[PDB]
């Protein structure tokens, strides 16, 4: 449950890290579609780059949430192996 | 949030 708890960690740190990628990813549209912005005061391209910070944000999103789920995997390990010390 | 104000772009 340890060695459990270990690979639950892991896979929350994994999409964890995907999350804060995903998070670069929508940033780095925004900015982009900012800059579009900016030329049009370029409104086909500015729409397109916030559509895939949206996309990059359901990633996120979905990251954070299997993040989430494998950290309660990972508690629930810890917890099984706190009632087998205790045993 | 990013996604948001990409929108407002």
């Amino acid at each position: 449950d340890s060695q459990k708890a270990a690979v639950k960690a892991k896979q929350a740190a994994d999409a964890a890290r995907a999350a804060a990628d995903a998070a670069q990813e929508a940033i780095g549209s925004a900015n982009a579609a900012n800059r579009a912005a900016r030329r049009a005061a370029a409104a086909a391209e500015a729409r397109r780059h916030a559509d895939a910070a949206d996309r990059a944000a359901d990633r996120s999103s979905a990251l954070a949430q299997r993040a989430a789920t494998a950290a309660y995997g990972a508690r629930d390990a810890a917890n099984s192996a706190a009632e087998h010390a205790n045993k | 949030d990013a996604a948001d104000r990409a929108a407002q772009d």
